[PDB]
RNA sequence: AAGGCGGCCCCCUGGACGAAGACUGACGCUCAGGUGCGAAAGCGUGGGGAGCAAACAGGAUUAGAUACCCUGGUAGUCCACGCCGUAAACGAUGUCGACUUGGAGGUUGUGCCCUUGAGGCGUGGCUUCCGGAGCUAACGCGUUAAGUCGACCGCCUGGGGA
């Protein structure tokens, strides 16, 4: 998520641009993901209700 | 304290504390504040508005070495992690680059386990 | 109100002045439906503090009313558990029913004689920015100030 | 056909920062959807890309 | 086969599937006892030990808190070789074979056609969801049956005691 603010653009939308590149990254949902320990029954079941969810 | 002109602001946005940093190029710390030494604790350290504050006190211990173009590298989950880029740009401070720099372990050391709360 | 708007009731100008700002403070300064009673008390007070200024009446109530008048005041909130206080930006009439509800207790404190001359001092000290109304004001600009980060 | 050498079509399938792309974005079929992650995995080794935006 | 298996590379190696043929000619299915494999925890010997973390210590919370929460932390988790032989070891559904309307997908071969196209049309293997007859106490299963049958095996006979 590098962001150079190119010249002739305000920092709000530089700012903006950081924030939208962070979220497309997916670092911070990756940083509260690997914050405790899910056990792999938990990720498995938690994948399957996901799945299961995604069919609508 | 001599004129550097080019720094890094190294923002720790904690899940509990935003620690910001103020370096030069190469990494030697010339400042720094956090949201627990600005006058908060508990529930108000862990606030945007902490981080604000924290960034705004150490924007000040930087002016005896004249910054104007400065980088921005960001890390941590914690809240904090735009409200300091907004108040170091409020600072008077040209912000150049703006980098994500939160450490992902490629599967690697394993986490504590769940709070049971 | 849970689900009601309701509208404003018709409050009718001062007899003396014309003013709605003095007809509420004679409402927030009358007990036991007493307006006549309320309505010397208030011009009495206000005739005191004319000459000690200058500025007429009307001008030296509104005056006292710009010192106490607070800008921003905290909401009481329970969402994480315990005591939250947002600071909330106050409104223009309610900003003029606390100041006015403020000095009048704060006059309603005092050690005068009568509460006319509570008043009239109650309103020199707001004036001169002191007092226990500004007091209370600076009270809640403090509270506001050390709940920023909640806003 | 898909070669580790050919870091010009292996960037059209990686993200800025380096990652692979779900094959749902790009619509590729999942056989050779594998035979571009081993291909991407080894020209990572190679140094021919990196792993990561940092390093 | 199940337990399980997740960076990349090399060496050894098992099974499955498909196309067109050639070959043997019932050589098959099931299987008490028997043997082998069998998550995690645990045990023995020798290593290793970053992170996590039974036991343990302290700080909290509480009426109490031998817990949840916090700060640490030993065995263990890791490797080699043996033992253990148990799991909600689950599809709570034994294996093998035949027959019975459909729809939408996934994955992996193969054939045909100015291949128009990342195309269309067939034909196999495995696999997910819905659903028809039928079956079921109902829930639901439904060509991967819990439908209609055949072969063999294991098991059940009120709840506790157990």
């Amino acid at each position: 998520p590098v962001i150079k603010v190119r010249e002739n653009e305000p920092f709000d939308v530089a700012l903006r641009r950081f924030k939208r590149s962070c979220e497309k990254a997916g670092v911070l949902a990756e940083v509260r993901r690997r914050e405790f320990y899910e056990k792999p029954t938990t990720e498995r079941k938690r994948a399957k209700a996901s799945a299961v969810k995604r069919h609508a | 304290r001599k004129q550097v002109s080019d720094g890094v602001a190294h923002i720790h946005a904690s899940f509990n504390n935003t620690i910001v940093t103020i370096t030069d190029r190469q990494g030697n710390a010339l400042g720094w504040a956090t949201a627990g030494g600005s006058g908060f604790r508990g529930s108000r350290k862990s606030t945007p508005f902490a981080a604000q504050v924290a960034a705004e006190r150490c924007a000040d211990a930087v002016k005896e070495y004249g910054i104007k173009n400065l980088e921005v590298m960001v890390k941590g989950p914690g809240p904090g992690r735009e409200s300091t880029i907004r108040a170091l740009n409020a600072a008077g401070f040209r912000i150049t680059n703006i980098t994500d720099v939160t450490p992902i372990p490629h599967n690697g050391c394993r986490p504590p386990k769940k709070r049971r709360v | 109100p849970r689900r009601r708007v309701i509208g404003q009731r018709k409050i009718l100008p001062d007899p003396k002045f014309g003013s709605e700002l003095l007809a509420k403070f004679v409402n927030i300064l009358m007990v036991d439906g007493k307006k006549s009673t309320a309505e010397s008390i208030v011009y009495s007070a206000l005739e005191t503090l004319a000459q000690r200024s200058g500025k007429s009446e009307l001008e030296a109530f509104e005056v006292a009313l710009e010192n106490v008048r607070p800008t921003v005041e905290v909401k009481s909130r329970r969402v994480g558990g315990s005591t939250y206080q947002v600071p909330v930006e106050v409104r223009p009439v309610r900003r003029n029913a606390l100041a006015m509800r403020w000095i009048v207790e704060a006059a309603r404190k005092r050690g005068d004689k009568s509460m006319a001359l509570r008043l009239a001092n109650e309103l020199s000290d707001a004036a001169e920015n002191k007092g226990t109304a500004v007091k209370k004001r600076e009270d809640v600009h403090r509270m506001a100030e050390a709940n920023k980060a909640f806003a | 056909e898909i070669d580790y050498k050919d870091i010009a079509t292996l960037k059209n399938y990686i993200t800025e920062s380096g990652k692979i792309v779900p094959s749902r974005i790009t619509g590729t079929r999942a056989k050779y959807q594998r035979q571009l992650a081993r291909a991407i995995k080894r020209a990572r080794y190679l140094s021919l890309l990196p792993y990561t935006d940092r390093h």
